[PDB]
């Protein structure tokens, strides 16, 4: 490498300890390493930031693929990227993103702790399939769509507005098989399927919209290689019912179907459906919600609506219209991120 | 891998990364005080073609191979060939071409393998050495190629849209396999830089017609886009061959890959 080339590159980096004032401010630590609420050392702006140290060293795949995609993708409802950092000495990549306050995992948890305007679980629902059509129309999955991967913002001109995030970027071969929960799993990779698809999302949109009506997860079970879960396929069907041949006709094409038939007996879920569980939980079965919601989770992956076909549903036709900003001008009622003072 | 696949217009590749031609002549003279301008070319060529050969020898599909391609070519459109060593750049841009993509990745004993036995059996007449960088130098590489794209990974290729072409046509057995090595031959000049890929796939598919003799006028004549610029495409390929024919590679590398400004050292 040539020396000058070497110094004048090193003289004119950025470097995220230089530009962002981010210690003691961490947010969030997992697999995707470690997120900071950030603000910039010069007073440019007065915006929070957040930054998110990728987990590991180099670029690996998960990095290299969340960059090549958020470097392209341009949607309101997708987490944008602002900025990459390459840090040479420890071999670290951070990313800059505009600061989500709020996201559906805590609000979810929020509401559930109680025991919300009209139009807001409509409008995050529109705003959750509005980015994910845009992703998918672009030939982009998801692949790990949850209530803790779906942003919201907080106070700011983008009030209210959803914003996925977390894209699972990396899977080898788009294979689902090369403390973990599966509520949000279709049931097709219950049962083996050897390919992320669009209908995939699709189903963890359908358990999410199920989530923001009842405040609970609709397919809850214990926590915790084999895509067979045997409970958690017991959880969708004392929900769902069991699914008949007419309902499911390719479910023999599956690799853990003769499992299932092993396992499970039709006659077991007779009495249990989507009507009847959304009843219990206060959900008008002649509702145009549930009758989207029952779109949503249909059990045959090919027999699942699409994120257009959901978005042009007379649900988001009917009172109250969903509004840009979720919360609709109320005081938002959630608490701020605290920040992780844990060694 | 169909990612992004009709956003061209608003992507980072036409945004950015189709540049202009006298900008890119004028950033390229620092390198013409040592070479001359049909020596660079033989420069391009050359790497071009060590490129695929590190590709085939991992077993990538063509479209990583010219992913890595224009990484190279994007890094020393703005940087002089001195920067970093051509011969790391180059197992650098497939490193980080075949990361981009899902399906498997490589390794570095297998990369390094790769660069080592591709040079010695396929290049000794140009390199009488053995490749002497190791993991630690690509991985140093590829923050500095990374970085110095403006992290700009996803890269579109004139292969998609030709075959949706030749499907149109219904010429697919006729046309198909001399166009797409057509295309593959539009990698050793600067039009991945120059054009959107659609435009060169039309060129690369005009060629093919001309060549098999195949009357497709009233089927150019059909599409709406600007033909003179197709035209101009054509020249280049057309160009191209002709001094394929009058450049012996094999011959001349050496002498010229020597007359290459080289990485000064520190004090
Ligand atoms: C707070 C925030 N604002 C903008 C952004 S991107 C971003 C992120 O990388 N991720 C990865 C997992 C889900 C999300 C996240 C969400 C909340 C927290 Cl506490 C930490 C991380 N987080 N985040």
């Amino acid at each position: 490498m040539d020396y000058d080339f070497k110094v004048k590159l090193s003289s004119e980096r950025e470097r995220v300890e230089d530009l962002f004032e981010y210690e003691g401010c961490k947010v969030g630590r997992g697999t995707y390493g470690h997120v900071y609420k950030a603000k910039r050392k010069d007073g440019k702006d007065d915006k929070d930031y957040a930054l998110k140290q990728i987990e590991g060293t180099g670029i690996s795949m998960s990095a290299c693929r969340e960059i090549a995609l958020l470097r392209e993708l341009k949607h309101p409802n997708v987490i944008s990227l602002q900025k990459v950092f390459l840090s040479h000495a420890d071999r670290k990549v951070w990313l800059l993103f505009d600061y989500a306050e709020h996201d559906l995992w805590h609000i979810i948890k929020f509401h559930r702790a109680s025991k919300l305007p009209r139009g807001m679980v409509k409008s995050l629902l529109y705003q959750i399939l509005d980015g994910i059509h845009y992703l998918h129309a672009n030939w982009v999955l998801h692949r790990d769509l949850k209530p803790a991967n779906i942003l919201v913002m907080g106070e700011g001109p983008e009030r209210g507005r959803v914003k996925i995030a977390d894209m699972g970027f990396a899977r080898l071969f788009n294979s689902p098989l090369k403390v973990v929960t599966f509520w949000y799993r279709a049931p097709e990779l219950l049962l083996g399927a050897r390919h992320y698809t669009k209908a995939i999302d699709i189903w963890a949109i359908g358990c999410i919209f199920a989530e923001l009506l009842t405040s609970e997860p609709i397919f809850h079970c214990r926590q915790e290689s084999n895509p067979y879960h045997h409970d958690q396929l017991d959880r969708i069907f004392n929900v769902m019912g069991f699914p008949a041949d007419k309902d499911w006709e390719d479910i023999k094409k599956m690799p853990e179907h003769s499992t299932l038939m092993k396992d499970f007996r039709r006659n077991t879920y007779t009495n249990c459906s989507l009507i009847k569980y959304m009843e219990k939980h206060k959900v008008k079965p002649d509702s145009k919600a549930f009758h989207l919601l029952q779109k949503l989770l249909t059990m045959d992956p090919i027999k699942r609506i699409t994120s257009e076909q959901a978005m042009q549903d007379p649900y988001f036709l009917e009172d109250p219209l969903p509004t840009s900003d979720v919360f609709a001008g109320c005081q938002i009622p959630y608490p701020k991120r605290e920040f992780l003072t844990e060694e | 891998d169909k990612a992004m696949a009709g956003n061209f217009w608003q992507s980072s590749h036409y945004l950015q990364w189709i540049l202009d031609k006298q900008d890119l002549l004028k950033e390229r003279q620092k390198d013409l005080k040592f070479l001359s301008e049909e020596e660079y070319w033989k420069l391009q060529i050359f790497f071009t073609n060590v490129i695929q050969a590190l590709g085939e020898h991992l077993k990538l599909r063509q479209q990583v191979i010219a992913t890595a391609t224009v990484y190279f070519k994007r890094f020393y459109a703005r940087y002089s060939l001195k920067s970093i060593d051509p011969v790391l750049m180059a197992p650098t841009c497939v490193f980080l071409a075949s990361k981009v993509e899902e399906f498997g990745v490589v390794s570095n004993t297998r990369l390094i393998a790769a660069a080592t036995s591709v040079l010695k059996t396929r290049f000794s007449y140009a390199f009488p050495k053995e490749f002497p960088y190791r993991m630690n130098h690509i991985l140093e590489c590829e923050f500095y190629l990374l970085e110095l794209m403006d992290c700009c990974l996803i890269v579109y290729h004139p292969y998609r849209p030709l075959l949706q072409y030749v499907q149109d046509m219904g010429q697919e057995d006729m046309l198909l396999p001399l166009a797409w090595r057509i295309v593959n031959d539009t990698y050793r000049t600067d039009l991945c830089l120059l054009y959107p890929p659609f435009m060169i796939a039309l060129a690369c598919l005009h060629v093919a017609c001309v060549v098999q003799q195949k009357d497709a006028r009233q089927w150019f004549a059909e599409l709406s886009v600007d033909m003179e610029k197709i035209l101009e495409i054509i020249r280049v390929i057309l160009k191209l061959y002709e001094q394929w024919k009058n450049f012996d590679e094999r011959k001349e590398m050496a002498t010229i890959l020597s007359k290459m400004p080289k990485p000064k050292p520190p004090p």
